[PDB]
């Protein structure tokens, strides 16, 4: 019978079931091989990425979860739990001698009803600046309330809000870029109007450079360009190496003379520069930058309209930029090149301090969620309440719709509504309170006629979600439901032997 | 589900309890010895807890976490690296019976944090502050906290070194200290240990040469780091050697080759060269040394990396490399050099280092038979460690078991006063604080239960009474015995133990592997 | 854990689960011992009566079922299935870590809601003579449609209706009495205005008896009355036996002379008469009746206001009756004494024929149900529809009431409503049709707003129950529900070890 793939897909969802809610459980990931490592994690994405399975359905679910995590924000654990619950319900539904076609039809009807109820229940009262400000603040507070680390959250939230609000409704994702840097204290935040580098050649080179003018010269010294001044090596003696070295030296000195007569003061590039040309440039009086990143020059040329020289092709066609003030201020524990004196405040990089790690990932995720919710709600604000409010309403709508359709697909809708009323139960169980009584009270309040009723995590009571101040996104829940329904329809349609 | 995490937690608790019980009869001055057997059959007698913790090896997450906690405690504070294990074991034993009933770990962690905060505030409000802006009170505190670490004769022998090391008044009573940033205590064999004095600049022990006069002032250091090894051949013999021809070629390669490099290097002023350790060089050509004997010869070998780091930090320079260097950033300070022996064997040169931005001063100690030098080194190490620990704060208290009983009684009265289901968990902490006095009474040779009950009765009656004595073997007041300890050695230890307990309690679920 | 008694009580209900509905399954009851018997039954009462268990809960359930049967008529299988379903639901409810107090409270609330819904849904349109007639006809047709034997049902139904309608609202149960007699054909029904006996002495005695006058004489010949004419036996010889025999003969002849001078023609009694007094009475000219039943003389004295002579006490105080016409007509295959010529038409006995058995039990049960429903609805007609209509309405009312009570007893009401919607499923499964689709259609029709919707057994469709013509009793369902709730509350309160 069919049970192997179902069990394999259900067991993979129960591994990260305790990682839901703000008060989640931690676990270690012991590594094998030569050196046994030990680390503490608190997210399902890192556990699903650093694991290896062999079941087809499990691999498909892992790939779908990875695709969804790469698409939206942190949507990996909820969709997995929902798919596991849907599969566990479908197994018992099939065991009761029920054709899968009726189950698929009932699931489609339930998904359509849930989508209609979610689209019909959308707020739109944001005709002021303070309203959008408080909405963004509540969204950031709800997003940053997943690890339960009360140490430095308000300042980081305000910094992220100020960084994401400077875009002023501009649709771009290559301007604001963050870097990785540790050292200092958690209560240290630096504000600037530009960005920094990531590597310094030293201090032996002269730092006094006037008249800032960016000149991207893609002159390769080992790429075999036109008119090679040197030659190869023959098979006769061992005296041609000196001739090759002299030819390379005179070629590089001619290139240096050309780049000096062309007019430059601060030479920047991204190719591999040897020690001899670097020393020659340092002795001449021009600072050369080597070992550049893969996104620094691109983001520098994108915000100024510039581009690469196309490996020395048209030096009089590529438009170049210029600055005003460029220096090297010793900040923190490293010397970086400053990029000030510009009128474009779209590209900014805020350096961070502290003595902890695993922060840049969550910072980038929060910034992505923020800019997504900003570009989505540019003129039409669409936000919903959290704390287990939309799921209860969707389940109630599905239960109400599953009563006027005579036939045989009502059991599928009932199972869908039962599986949809399980996330608040797990959320309340992960904290340490009575989940059954809270779920019953929430269901009674939703059936009596109260669309604004949620649970509290600070005291474990039932209150209003519109008075305390907590919201989330609108398209995230819809995408989660769509992905869960698609995964359930894909996995349920397979029942034959694995060949 | 629930059975697997429960079994995992039970196994972790059992492993931690076994690790804590593997060593316990070693707290106090009257501890028992242990003979650790090596893998080859050698046995070593020891009694320190840190040595046993760092010598044994076992693969387990809880054991590795406990080892890391002990290492962090020894690095931060530096004293009492064995009581934290017992505290963690008692806390885990209490959490075992707390979880056996059916309590969520979140409430237990909150109760533990509240109890830790209350104990820290009680320890800070109970301790008395002192003063240290002058030198009389600081010297009094030093001589009061130094006469209780070792035996009487060793203390009297280390008192001169202690009062010589405590005289280093550099920081004007700041928040932190830099006793581990600019200190390089060297060791010298031969002579009398009484000839000790603080020395600035730099101290070496390698002979320069053996020629005429070598009393100059040319930076006294050769800032060079390029390669000085001879070019190795591709094989043994490239051709057949017998008569001349091949002999003249190798003669010119040994005489007229490196000499050109020596001549082109010596064209720059300050002809001072040196080399690092001779760990990779097979043999140095003596012809180069004979040719360098003229126009002043100065060379110093046997130099490690720590010596280079100390010289580049005390003087205030940066080493350079590469051959193509036409700059002038390699000079130093010229004052005085060329020192002789101090009536005995063993070569050792000293430079006072006048007019230098770095005022780093070290202590040059000696000894004989390699028996009183390491002891004095450990003595001055403990001395400057406790000096830094005392200068980090200002609070102090006496030990013996009285603060533990006081904290236990305070936690009991707080759990009796405070309302809520978490109070029971707080009561568990009240049962995890009377382990040190009981262990001390058991190791002394008396009834532990009766002594603990008498101490509790005295604390409930006259608040601060006495503790547990070791020399006399009774219950006497601590104010007569010159023995104290800083408040950080307890506060930091309790905070680290609570953090480790919370970390080991928050980790559960399943332990997947590759 | 507690599971032994639950399994023992659940397995005892699944033995007769296939004996529900008109199209039930038959089974054999093989007996052990010396002679292995074989018979075919089609009722759960006979199976539960001829069985032996050892569990305490099973014995209590069997005793309660037998008591309820002997009280109401029929419904043992129904109450057993209901108790088994309730226990199966309670086991799963307890396995989910639920206190039995909340379950008991929810069951009490569900029972109260069901009783209120049954009391609020009662018809009362019977102010005509033909209305009661058609109601009784429908009740008899629904009661007789449990064995599926289409051979001789209409005539027997009409005969039972005519026999139960002659009471004319008189509350009595000792007048109408049935007897057991086989022989003849199924299409043979005899109508009379009186009753018959059950034993005949023969034909040698004279049958010509005029002036009918019932005289109950309790003159015992071997009960040692006052003034014994004889004596005992001595220990000396074997000649006193003849003297004792002569004394007994003269005593019985004096008693015969006394009963002849008292005035009698048809002597009837119930004691044990020997051969010599019977022969003497036959030779004298008086017919003596011996070996009477335990209910014939009692009913004869009750319908005529008479009583027994109290074993010869007050002969001038006990009132006696008299008749007009008494003969012996050879009817069927046996000669019985007729009881005609009376003005009291309350006591009647209709003799039956045929070549089958196991009919008197169902006949008596039908007559009991008929007279019960007649004495209950003397002036207030209360009837409900059948075919699975009241159970669906009760389940819907319980589900609607289980939605405004916040707490933890809603799961018990949900389980009760789920267990209450299982009798139509078993009824449809016992026939051979799709029970799931029919149950779903019935639930949809009941939720849409149709209180008159039932299932058909002739074609397997969904139609109206008020158009075809089918009803039942009102107090039967209420008593069944009350007994089931009481048994469930009694069994659920036991969970400790059996000591
Ligand atoms: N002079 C003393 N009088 C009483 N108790 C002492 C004395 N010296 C040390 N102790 C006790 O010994 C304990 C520490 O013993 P031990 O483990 O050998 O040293 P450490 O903790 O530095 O490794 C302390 O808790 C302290 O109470």
């Amino acid at each position: 019978a069919r049970l192997t793939s179902f069990i394999g897909a259900i067991a993979i969802g129960d591994l990260v079931k305790s990682t839901l809610g703000p008060k989640g459980m931690d676990k270690i990931l012991l590594s094998s091989g030569r050196d046994a490592s030990l680390m503490v994690t608190n997210d399902g994405a890192t556990i699903l990425k650093n694991i290896g399975v062999d079941n087809p359905a499990a691999k498909v679910l892992v790939d779908m979860s990875r695709v969804q995590d790469d698409e939206v924000g942190d949507g990996t654990t909820s969709v997995t739990v929902l798919a596991a619950e849907l599969l566990r319900e479908a197994e018992s539904l099939i065991a009761k001698k029920i054709h899968p076609q009726t189950i698929i039809a009932g699931w489609r009807e339930a998904t359509k009803a849930a989508r209609e109820a979610l689209l019909s229940s959308a707020v739109d009262h944001g005709s002021d600046e303070v309203k959008f400000r408080q909405d963004l603040m509540n969204i950031a507070g709800t997003t940053l309330s997943s690890k339960l680390l009360t140490h430095h959250k308000d300042h980081f939230t305000k910094l992220a809000v100020e960084a994401v609000l400077r875009l002023k409704g501009s649709g771009n994702l290559e301007a604001i870029h963050i870097i990785k840097k540790l050292g200092g204290s958690l209560a240290d935040s630096y504000l600037d109007e530009g960005f920094l580098l990531d590597k310094k050649i030293g201090v032996n080179q002269p730092k006094r450079i006037e008249n800032a003018k960016i000149l991207i010269a893609n002159t390769g010294m080992d790429t075999d360009k036109i008119k090679i001044f040197g030659s190869r090596v023959r098979v006769d003696s061992t005296a041609k190496v000196a001739e090759i070295e002299h030819a390379e030296k005179e070629k590089m000195k001619e290139k240096v003379e050309r780049i000096l007569k062309h007019g430059i003061n601060c030479f920047i590039n991204r190719q591999l520069i040897y020690n001899y040309p670097e020393q020659l440039f340092g002795a001449a009086g021009v600072m050369a930058i080597e070992h550049a990143d893969f996104a620094g020059v691109e983001r520098l040329a994108l915000v100024t309209g510039g581009e690469i020289a196309s490996t020395f092709d048209h030096p009089e066609l590529v438009k170049l930029g210029s600055c005003k003030l460029i220096e090297e201020v010793m900040i923190g524990e490293d010397k970086l090149i400053h990029f000030s004196g510009v009128a474009l405040g779209e590209a900014c990089t805020i350096v961070l301090r502290g003595a902890t790690q695993q922060i840049l990932d969550e910072a980038e995720r929060s910034l992505h969620d923020a800019l997504c919710v900003l570009a989505q709600t540019v003129k039409d604000s669409r936000t919903v309440y959290g704390g287990g409010c939309s799921e209860m309403l969707m389940a109630h709508a599905v239960t109400q719709l599953a009563n006027r359709t005579p036939g045989k697909e009502a059991v599928a809708m009932e199972s869908y509504a039962k599986a949809l009323r399980m996330l608040p139960t797990i959320i309340a169980d992960n904290a340490g309170y009575d989940s059954a009584d809270l779920v019953a009270q929430l269901r009674a309040a939703h059936s009596e006629g109260n669309t604004t009723a949620g649970l509290d995590m600070r005291e474990g009571t039932i209150g209003d979600m519109a008075i305390l101040g907590i919201t989330e996104s609108f398209q995230v829940k819809r995408q989660v439901l769509l992905s869960a329904a698609e995964a359930a329809e894909v996995i349920l349609r397979v029942d034959n032997i694995i060949k | 589900d629930r059975d697997k995490p429960a079994q995992i937690r039970f196994s972790n608790i059992s492993a931690a309890k076994a690790v804590a019980d593997a060593i316990r009869t070693s707290l106090g001055p009257k501890g028992m010895d242990k003979m650790i057997q090596d893998g080859k059959g050698d046995v070593t007698i020891t009694n320190d807890g840190a040595t046993i913790l760092k010598q044994m090896q076992v693969l387990h997450p809880a054991a590795r976490m406990l080892v890391e906690l002990s290492k962090a405690q020894d690095i931060e504070a530096g004293d009492g690296t064995t009581s934290v294990v017992i505290i963690a074991g008692s806390l885990l034993d209490s959490c075992t019976k707390l979880l056996q009933k059916g309590i969520h770990p979140t409430i237990i962690s909150e109760s533990f944090q509240k109890a830790l905060e209350k104990g820290i505030e009680i320890l800070t409000d109970m301790s008395r502050p002192v003063e240290l802006s002058d030198r009389e009170t600081l010297l009094n505190s030093a001589t009061t906290s130094l006469n209780s670490k070792v035996v009487s004769q060793y203390s009297s022998l280390l008192s001169p070194m202690s009062v010589n090391a405590v005289m280093k008044v550099i920081d004007p009573a700041t928040a932190t200290s830099v006793d581990l940033r600019d200190i390089k205590i060297v060791k010298k064999l031969g002579g009398t240990i009484d000839d000790c004095e603080l020395v600035e600049g730099l101290v070496l022990t390698q002979k320069v040469s053996n020629s005429g006069i070598t009393r100059v002032e040319k930076a006294k250091i050769g800032l060079i780091q390029f390669c000085l090894s001879a070019p190795k051949t591709d094989m043994d013999n490239q051709i057949v050697v017998s008569d001349y021809a091949q002999m003249d070629r190798v003669l010119r390669e040994e005489r007229a080759y490196i000499l050109n490099l020596v001549k082109q290097i010596k064209k720059t002023g300050c002809n001072v060269l040196l080399i690092q350790k001779s760990i990779l060089r097979d043999a140095l050509s003596d012809l180069a040394l004979h040719f360098l004997n003229k126009m002043k010869i100065m060379v110093i070998k046997d130099i490690e990396r720590e010596d280079i780091e100390f010289i580049c930090k005390t003087i205030g320079t940066k080493p350079v490399a590469h051959i193509d260097q036409f700059t002038a950033d390699m000079l130093g300070s010229a004052e005085l050099a060329e020192e002789v022996n101090l009536n005995g064997s063993g070569k050792l040169l000293k430079i006072t280092g006048c007019a230098s931005p770095g005022k780093t001063v070290t202590i040059v100690v000696r000894g004989s038979n390699k028996l009183v030098i390491e002891e004095a080194e450990r003595s001055i190490h403990d001395a400057l460690c406790v000096i830094r620990c005392l200068v980090k704060k200002r609070a102090l208290i006496a030990g013996g078991g009285a603060p533990e009983i006081e904290l236990a009684l305070r936690l009991t009265e707080y759990s009796r006063t405070l309302s809520g289901m978490e109070s029971y968990c707080v009561r568990a902490f009240a049962d995890a604080m009377e382990v040190i006095p009981s262990t001390l009474a058991e190791n002394a040779g008396l009834n532990p239960i009766s002594t603990v009950t008498e101490l509790r009765n005295r604390h409930a009656q006259g608040e601060k009474t006495a503790g547990i004595n070791v020399r006399k073997g009774g219950i006497s007041n601590i104010l007569e015995e010159l023995v104290v300890q800083p408040l950080l050695v307890s506060v930091s230890a309790l905070t680290l133990a609570t953090e480790t307990v919370r970390s080991i309690l928050k980790i559960d679920d399943v332990v997947n592997t590759r």
